[PDB]
């Protein structure tokens, strides 16, 4: 299906009758390559593992709207304590993701998760989904989330850049 | 039904009556046959015109024998300008007030005499004559109807020959037009202006036509006039400046554009109107095809693009009106921000009470403008739209991402919703706990506009720098450092921008997103939905489609018209609002001797309506006490209209909180009664039709609300103004 | 899902058929009436509940009746 | 054109968008999180860790010496009729 | 004025209450054969009557209770 | 008021558009609802509405009745 | 009657949309339409617009059922077309609604059944009564 | 003044008893919907036939009330 299509809004993945539609933003190498990268995406790798990058991540960005914005913003008794703020809400966050975790039971009948790629390969599992894959990856989330947070804090109570 | 035989057939229930109104203009479904129907509103167009033409002739037959102009003319700075007068019957002689001028009348706000002074208007001798003139024309106009759909009915071809039509109206209408109005200013408007800034008086001045004949009069001021033989065939044109200037400003004794920067524009916008006049094709060969032109235009994310929209907007009437609906709407609104920012008329700034009307009736006529486009481009999809005889592509895919459209605004709405909405949330929470330090102002964490602050700082340094010619700024909004003030009134000064401007532009960018939510999901889903994959063979305007699948109760696209009414008027409802406090804290007031100026409510706009409470308390509450304390004065109808439409809009709630399934009901226990005693009337009672409740409901709601707050400026601005 | 009955009173004008849009009803033979045909309620699964078939019934009251009852995806007309 | 009731799958949108990926892995510094993150891995268990963390927000606000919760002083306001 | 505005919404709701376990008594447990010919049974068949003359009493006292307002105005 | 002019139809049609965004949202597709996103029912809106009508009306007039003879005793 | 059944035919020209299946069709249910066109003629489509209906066999996948049904009176106005639907499921399997017994359900049949037919008339209708059932049986 | 306002409030009351008894002698059924006791004290409605049938349900005639009482208290 390249190149002289002439035209971008290829129907999705051929077929006109699923909705949704195929465009640079839907379909581009540059962005697929990007979406098939990250932990939320990479099946086939382990959950812990891929919670702890998300995890981690979040941890750290949520540090700094918490401390600038603040109710002590403005205070060195709150000069980034308020990171423990950060982190009150990765503990809060892994509950609602523990409980979201028991929508997906212990037989499991694992992984409600598509079986197949697109080019209907029609091979593999993915495995994110299932009690046991998605309590070990907010597991990971929660060791993430609280690193992430300590380390951004850690940098903060220190700095020289920017003050 | 008068309109139709069968609709005439005969009346059984009082629905008959209801539906004979509703269905009057609806032409397109008393025939399918589309000359017939063209040549309706053709006609239609006429009998329009003469109700306006006609209009206008009472507005200057008013100005000649029920006004004080002549009074007005001599002392504009505190003279009340004051047309109609009031019959003394059951105590209304109360209403005729002191306006100045030995005169009882009701203080007006039209801005008729600020229109009058302009055009040079100086007797009622004038006045009377334009009113005669105009009905006249309203003869004319009446007659021209009926003698195009009885006598010479043009044919269908003659309304499809667009191009022809295109270029005499943005030429013939427009350009001749224009440059017709730049005569009588330079010959006129501006001569006999120039003695009335001279303090001459009315009676002293000679007539009009005096100017026009003999140059002498005419040539001692703006001596370019001198020459008989003119610069213009010389082609320098420098000669000419005097008369005509790029100064812009505002006139510091008028308060108004210098009519030496109006007649110019005009001699531009003629020309430049008359050019573009020749750009389509026509019979003598040289022009455009529109149809040739617009096919061009394609592309890879368009694929086939505009090709057979020629065809669409040759065969419907509701594809055009809607188009029109959209940008004269759109137009009203631009004018309404371009008379208050750049005064064009001599003492319209100084009089406070018709500046703060005239940009809130332009408002809500932009406003209903708009909201008049989605319902005809609604019905276009229900009634004109057919692939297989006129497809254009490019409304194909819209109707295919359809579903994408509507859910990333619903998102907008959201972004927006909470971003404004929530922050006066957050300052109404943090002001009552006592942290004012927390709250989003001026004097705490501040969220400056700095990008308005920037392009007002453009247009300020750009006289000399980007515009040469231009002496002075556009508008003192954009001055610096610059203060005209006419009378002892503040005619302009140049506005502020703070954080409590970037909340109320960001509850402006909202309300407008929703009320194009609410209107274009009506417009695309007009057809099919998954809910309703048939919804177009259910019409345009009916109520639903049963109570299952749930509930679909307002699927149709007329009821999407009408939630996004009452949008559109929370939506105007606070840009006028914006307009009263903001011109009333940091605009208007009164200047003294040293220079100090005092403004009506001091400055409290940047502090306090950052706050849900502050407008509540600081605008309606404070700014109220003049429309309910008006009884016993010349105000008192405002007072009596301020309640008189808060009952007529809590009337609408009963119409929109209930449904007719009671009513029939409890008719019928009433019908029983008449029974009894032989007061049965054979066209038997019925309640309103679903749709119609919603059509009453709507319609009380917004002249309810809309009244209620014309009582409240008007009572405000002239008591204190 | 919703439960719909038809009555004796009918007399096989075969509206309620013509104006169901998801095949709920159909018409079946009788010796009520002189057209001598019946509506029929077999395919209470698909009815959505919009009482589309009341608004086409002649009799004196309903022939045809809907009663809202359970709610279904069917029922509740979604797509998703 | 291409429908399969033998493959239900396909017909749908069941294919996994080409987002999926289902390659390799990542360094072995894993081997380290996968000893630390094993507690909280359990679910259910870590349901009630998070809860009775909530014993910390008790610990937290006990003792906390600057939120108000001091007049700091004044002498009271009568006030209407005292 | 607490206790009085207090109490008279919560004796209006229940007032509202009582009109509304009316009907319900009517759908779902009135037997009109066993109330034959009884006062209970003659509010049905004369009801036309009852709401008359209350929309009757209401649109009177509307009329001229808005009416003797709007005037002093 | 919301819940009282604006009817149940528009609401269930917008829903529709949300629940299709959902599912097209990479990231978010992970995520999956329980119970399926539907608009309040009719009857369900008249009360929710009278609830939302009712509370308001109470706590305004509560919040003045108190102040206003509070503050002057 | 037997039912004809349906197993491979072209869909018709169209170009992808937003309205089609989604997630409903792969665990719960979605339903095909199948119609014969003697012209490749254009018809509007349900939930887009626009698409080409092609000659010959014609096999089209919707949700809903009813979507398929406005499609096909659809059809079978503007169009002199005869239309068939099914139930596809998401394991295979063959549910045939529509017309079903051949003959359009507006027009008599010799053997359907009545099911839930009173004979009693409306009015007639009983009060309640604690027991199971409301009366309208 | 007083008199006023008791003829307002005599307004407020007939008013309320009239949806509230009309809701009540029409709870078993009326001539645009006969058969209303076989749907029981709450359903959204019987559809847009026969001119239109929204809030015909002796339930709606009671949240038609509450705002009818609200105003009288
Ligand atoms: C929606 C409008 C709004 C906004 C913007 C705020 C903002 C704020 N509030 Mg307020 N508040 C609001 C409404 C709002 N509030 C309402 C309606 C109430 C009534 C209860 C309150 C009551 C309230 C209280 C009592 C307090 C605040 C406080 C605050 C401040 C700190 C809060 C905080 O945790 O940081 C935010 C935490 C985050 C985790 C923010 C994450 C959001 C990020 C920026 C999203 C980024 C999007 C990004 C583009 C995604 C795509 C990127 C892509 C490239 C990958 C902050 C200025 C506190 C304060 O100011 O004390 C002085 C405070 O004590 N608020
Ligand atoms: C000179 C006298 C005259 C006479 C005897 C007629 C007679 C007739 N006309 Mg003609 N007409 C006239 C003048 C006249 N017309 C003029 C001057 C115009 C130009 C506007 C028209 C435009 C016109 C059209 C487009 C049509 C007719 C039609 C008709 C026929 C049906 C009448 C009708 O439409 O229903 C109703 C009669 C009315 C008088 C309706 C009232 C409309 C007037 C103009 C309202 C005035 C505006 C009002 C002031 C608005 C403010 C209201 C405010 C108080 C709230 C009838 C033979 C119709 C026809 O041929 O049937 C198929 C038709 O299509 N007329
Ligand atoms: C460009 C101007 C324009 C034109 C030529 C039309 C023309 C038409 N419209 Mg449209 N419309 C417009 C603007 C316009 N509209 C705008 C701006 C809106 C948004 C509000 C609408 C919303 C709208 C709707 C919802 C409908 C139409 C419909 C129609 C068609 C027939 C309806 C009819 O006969 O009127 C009938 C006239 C009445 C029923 C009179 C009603 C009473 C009015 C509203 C009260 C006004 C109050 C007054 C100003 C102040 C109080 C006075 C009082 C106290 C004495 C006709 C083709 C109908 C249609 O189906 O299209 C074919 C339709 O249902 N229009
Ligand atoms: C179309 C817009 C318009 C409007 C809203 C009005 C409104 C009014 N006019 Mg004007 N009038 C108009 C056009 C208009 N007129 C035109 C075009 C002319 C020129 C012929 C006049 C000539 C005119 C005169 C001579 C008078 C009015 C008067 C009046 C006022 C008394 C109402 C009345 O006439 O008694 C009822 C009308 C009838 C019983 C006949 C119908 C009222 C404010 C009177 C006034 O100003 O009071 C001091 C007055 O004497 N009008
Ligand atoms: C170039 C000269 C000219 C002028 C001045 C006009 C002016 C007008 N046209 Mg016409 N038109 C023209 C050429 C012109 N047209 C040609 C050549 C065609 C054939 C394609 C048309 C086809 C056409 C249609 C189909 C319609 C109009 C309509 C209108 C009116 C709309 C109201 C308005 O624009 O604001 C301002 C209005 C005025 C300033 C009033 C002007 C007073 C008279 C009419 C001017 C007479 C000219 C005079 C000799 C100088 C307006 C009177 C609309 C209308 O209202 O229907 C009646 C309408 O639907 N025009
Ligand atoms: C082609 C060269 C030419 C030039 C540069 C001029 C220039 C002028 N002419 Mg002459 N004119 C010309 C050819 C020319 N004309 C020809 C070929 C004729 C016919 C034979 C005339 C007949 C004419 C008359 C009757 C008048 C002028 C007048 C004028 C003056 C204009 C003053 C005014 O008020 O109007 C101006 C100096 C006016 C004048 O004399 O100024 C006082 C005047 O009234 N012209
Ligand atoms: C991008 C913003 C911008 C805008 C909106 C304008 C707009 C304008 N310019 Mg400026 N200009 C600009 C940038 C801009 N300019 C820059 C960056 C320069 C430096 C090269 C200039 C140098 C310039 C000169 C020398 C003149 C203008 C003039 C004008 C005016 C008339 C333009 C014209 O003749 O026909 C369209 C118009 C208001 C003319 C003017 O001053 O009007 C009196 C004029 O002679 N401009
Ligand atoms: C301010 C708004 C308002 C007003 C004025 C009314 C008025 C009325 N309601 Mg209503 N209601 C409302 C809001 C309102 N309601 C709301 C928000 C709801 C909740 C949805 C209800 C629910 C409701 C129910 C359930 C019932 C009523 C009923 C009534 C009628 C009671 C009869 C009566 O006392 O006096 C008579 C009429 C009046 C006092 C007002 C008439 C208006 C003026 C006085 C008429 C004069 C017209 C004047 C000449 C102006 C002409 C205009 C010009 C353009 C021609 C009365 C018409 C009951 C009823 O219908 O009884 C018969 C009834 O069943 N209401
Ligand atoms: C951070 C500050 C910097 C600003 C950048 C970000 C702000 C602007 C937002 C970027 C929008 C991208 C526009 C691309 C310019 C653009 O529109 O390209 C137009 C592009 C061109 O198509 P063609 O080349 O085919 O056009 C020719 C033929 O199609 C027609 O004959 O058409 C499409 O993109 C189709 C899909 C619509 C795209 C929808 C996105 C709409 C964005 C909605 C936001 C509106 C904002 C308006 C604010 C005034
Ligand atoms: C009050 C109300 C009614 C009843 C209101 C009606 C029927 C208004 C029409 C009544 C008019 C005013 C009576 C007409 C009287 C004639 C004009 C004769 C008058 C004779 C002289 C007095 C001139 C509905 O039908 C309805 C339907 C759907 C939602 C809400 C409501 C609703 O709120
Ligand atoms: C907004 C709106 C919706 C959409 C409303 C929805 C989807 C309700 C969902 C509300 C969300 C979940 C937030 C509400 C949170 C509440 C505070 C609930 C608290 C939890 C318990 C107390 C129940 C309708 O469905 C509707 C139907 C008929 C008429 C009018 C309307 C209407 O106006």
């Amino acid at each position: 299906s390249e190149k002289p299509t002439y035209q971008v809004v290829q129907p999705i993945n051929g077929d006109p009758f699923i909705g949704s539609l195929e465009t640079p933003v839907t379909s581009s190498p540059l962005v697929a390559w990007y979406l098939s990268n990250l932990p939320g995406y990479r099946t086939a790798v382990n959950p812990l593992l891929r919670g702890i990058e998300v995890g981690l991540a979040h941890g750290f960005f949520l540090v700094g709207p918490f401390v600038k914005a603040g109710p002590l913003r403005n205070t060195e008794y709150a000069g980034a304590a308020g990171s423990l703020a950060a982190a009150g809400l990765v503990v809060i966050l892994s509950i609602c993701l523990t409980i979201y975790g028991i929508s997906s039971f212990n037989e499991g009948d694992p992984s409600t998760a598509p079986s197949l790629t697109l080019t209907g390969r029609k091979k593999q599992p993915d495995q994110l989904q299932t009690a046991d894959g998605w309590a070990k990856f907010t597991g990971g989330f929660f060791f993430g989330g609280i690193s992430g947070v300590i380390w951004a804090f850690f940098l903060l109570y220190v700095l020289d850049l920017p003050y | 039904g008068h309109f139709s035989r069968t609709i005439a057939k005969g009346p059984d229930t009082t629905t008959w009556i209801w539906n004979l109104h509703a269905d009057a203009h609806d032409f397109d479904s008393h025939t399918s046959d589309l000359e017939e129907i063209s040549r309706k509103v053709f006609s239609a167009h006429f009998g329009q015109l003469s109700i306006i033409f006609l209009w206008l002739s009472g507005m200057y037959f008013h100005g000649a024998r029920f006004s004080n102009y002549e009074a007005w003319l001599n002392d504009p700075t505190h003279i009340r300008p004051s047309a109609q007068v009031v019959w003394p019957i059951v105590g209304q002689e109360i209403l005729n007030g002191d306006v100045g001028g030995g005169f009882r009348g009701i203080q007006i706000t039209s801005g008729f005499f600020q229109i009058w002074r302009a055009s040079g208007i100086t007797s009622e001798l004038q006045l009377y004559c334009t009113a005669i003139g105009a009905l006249v024309f309203a003869g004319l106009m009446l007659f021209a109807g009926w003698f195009h759909y009885h006598k010479a009915a043009p044919k269908l071809a003659w309304f499809q020959d667009v191009e022809s039509m295109l270029n005499h109206h943005l030429a013939g209408l427009l350009g001749l037009g224009s440059l017709s109005w730049a005569r009588h200013q330079v010959h006129v408007s501006l001569p006999i202006n120039q003695f009335l800034n001279a303090g001459v008086d009315p009676k002293e001045i000679p007539l009009p036509h005096e100017f026009i004949l003999n140059r002498d009069l005419l040539a001692q001021l703006y001596p370019s006039f001198a020459e008989g033989a003119t610069p213009f065939f010389t082609l320098n044109w420098s000669k000419y400046a005097d008369f005509l200037t790029f100064r812009g400003g505002l006139d510091p004794l008028t308060g108004g554009l210098w009519l030496t920067d109006i007649a110019h524009h005009h001699l531009a916008i003629a020309i430049l109107f008359l050019i573009a006049g020749h750009m389509y094709r026509t019979n003598w060969g040289i022009g455009h095809g529109i149809k040739d032109i617009l096919e061009a235009h394609k592309g890879p994310f368009t694929g086939q693009g505009h090709k057979g929209l020629y065809e669409i907007l040759t065969t419907s009437w509701h594809a055009q009106l809607s188009i029109n609906l959209a940008m004269l709407g759109s137009l009203t609104i631009v004018v309404a921000q371009h008379m208050y920012s750049m005064p064009p008329y001599p003492y319209l700034a100084t009089d406070y009470a018709t500046q703060l009307s005239l940009f809130t009736h332009h408002m809500w006529i932009g406003g209903f403008l708009i909201v008049g486009a989605a319902a005809h481009a609604a019905i276009f999809m229900v009634r004109d739209y057919d692939p297989t005889t006129r497809y254009n592509d490019l409304l194909d895919r819209v109707l295919r991402h359809r579903d994408a459209i509507i859910s990333h605004l619903n998102w907008v709405c959201i972004f927006l919703g909470f971003h404004s909405f929530g922050l006066y949330i957050h300052n109404d929470t943090m002001s009552a706990l006592g942290r004012p330090q927390d709250m989003f102002s001026d004097t705490a964490i501040q969220l400056q506009p700095v990008f308005a602050q920037w392009i007002q700082n453009t247009h300020a340094l750009a006289p000399g720098t980007t515009a040469p010619g231009a002496t002075a700024s556009t508008s003192l909004t954009w001055g610096g450092g610059d203060l005209v003030a006419v009378g002892n009134k503040v005619a302009l000064l140049p506005i502020p921008l703070g954080t409590a401007d970037f909340l109320v532009h960001h509850i402006h960018a909202f309300t407008i997103h929703v009320t194009v939510l609410i209107l274009l999901k009506g417009v695309l889903f007009a057809r099919s939905s998954r809910l309703i994959p048939d919804k177009a063979n259910l019409g345009f305007r009916f109520p639903c489609d049963g109570p299952g699948r749930g509930g679909t109760c307002q699927v149709s696209a007329w009821d999407h018209v009408f939630l996004g009414l009452f949008w559109m008027y929370n939506s105007i409802s606070v840009v006028i609002f914006h307009f009263s406090w903001k011109m009333q804290s940091d605009v208007w007031g009164s200047i003294n001797d040293q220079g100090v100026v005092t403004h009506i409510t001091g400055g409290n706009f940047a502090q306090s309506s950052i706050t849900i409470n502050g407008w509540l308390r600081d605008f309606l509450w404070a700014q109220a006490s003049q429309v309910i304390q008006s009884y016993g004065s010349s105000l008192s109808a405002y007072g009596l209209f301020f309640l008189g439409a808060h009952f007529v809009w809590a009337f609408s709630l009963m119409f929109l909180f209930s449904g007719r399934g009671y009513w029939q009901e409890l008719i019928e226990s009433i019908v029983w009664a008449h029974n009894k005693l032989k007061v049965a009337p054979a066209t038997q009672p019925r309640a309103l039709s679903i749709v119609q409740g919603r059509a009453v409901g709507v319609t009380h709601y917004l002249l309810g609300g809309i009244a209620t707050t014309w009582a409240f400026f008007l009572a405000r601005i002239i008591a204190v103004g | 899902s919703h439960s719909v009955k038809i009555y004796d009173t009918c007399i096989g004008c075969t509206q309620c058929v013509r104006a169901c849009p998801t095949d709920v009803l159909e018409m079946i033979p009788w010796g009520g009436c002189k057209a001598k045909q019946i509506a029929s309620a077999p395919r209470t699964e698909d009815c959505v509940g919009c009482k589309r078939c009341e608004s086409a019934c002649p009799t004196d009251f309903l022939s045809v009746r809907v009663y809202l009852w359970h709610e279904t995806t069917r029922s509740m007309g979604l797509a998703y | 054109y291409f429908d399969l009731e033998d493959i239900g799958n396909t017909t749908g949108q069941w294919d996994l968008y080409g987002s999926d990926a289902p390659s390799p892995y990542s360094p072995l510094q894993s081997k380290f999180f996968e000893t630390f993150a094993a507690p909280f891995t359990k679910r259910g268990l870590l349901l009630k860790f998070l809860i009775l963390g909530g014993g910390s927000t008790l610990a937290y606000f006990s003792t906390t010496a600057s939120g108000d919760i001091l007049p700091i002083v004044k002498g009271p306001q009568l006030p209407p009729k005292l | 004025a607490a206790l009085y505005t207090h109490h008279q919404y919560i004796a209006g709701f229940i007032m509202t209450g009582a009109f509304a376990h009316g009907p319900i008594f009517f759908i779902r447990d009135y037997n009109p054969e066993q109330n034959a010919d009884n006062v209970l049974a003659r509010m049905l068949e004369h009801k036309e009557a009852i709401i008359s003359h209350l929309s009757w009493a209401s649109l009177f006292l509307g009329f001229h209770t808005l009416g003797l307002y709007v005037h002093n105005d | 008021f919301m819940f009282l002019i604006s009817w149940r139809g528009y609401w269930q049609e917008l829903i529709e558009t949300l629940a299709w965004a959902h599912e097209r949202t990479p990231l978010a597709n992970l995520i999956r609802w329980r119970d399926k996103p539907v608009a309040l029912s009719i009857v369900q809106a008249r009360l929710v509405g009278l609830v939302h009508f009712s509370v308001g009306y109470i706590f305004t007039y509560a919040a003045f009745l108190i102040a206003s003879t509070s503050g002057k005793f | 009657t037997p039912p004809e059944l349906d197993p491979n035919t072209p869909s018709p020209i169209f170009g992808g949309s937003t309205g089609g299946l989604l997630r409903k069709a792969q665990v719960e249910e979605f339903y095909v339409i199948t119609w014969e066109s003697p012209k490749e003629q254009i018809f509007e489509m349900p939930t887009g617009g626009a698409a080409i209906m092609r000659e010959g066999p014609n096999l089209l996948k919707l949700a809903r059922k009813e979507q398929c049904l406005a499609l096909g009176t659809r059809l079978r106005s503007k169009y002199k077309i005869k239309y068939q639907f099914y139930r596809v499921f998401p394991s295979g399997e063959v549910q045939y609604l529509h017309p079903k017994d051949g003959v359009y359900p507006e027009k008599v049949n010799p053997g359907r059944q009545g099911v839930g037919v009173n004979f009693r008339s409306i009015g007639k209708n009983v009060s309640p009564i604690e027991v199971k059932f409301t009366g309208k049986q | 003044g007083d008199f006023l306002v008791h003829h307002a409030i005599a307004l407020g009351l007939h008013t309320t008893t009239l949806i509230l008894v009309k809701g009540a002698l029409d709870a078993r059924g009326s001539k645009l919907m006969p058969d209303k006791k076989d749907f029981g004290y709450s359903f959204p409605c019987d559809g847009p036939g026969r001119g239109g049938t929204c809030d015909i349900s002796a339930w709606d005639d009671f949240y038609l009330a509450v705002f009818w009482m609200l105003n009288t208290i």
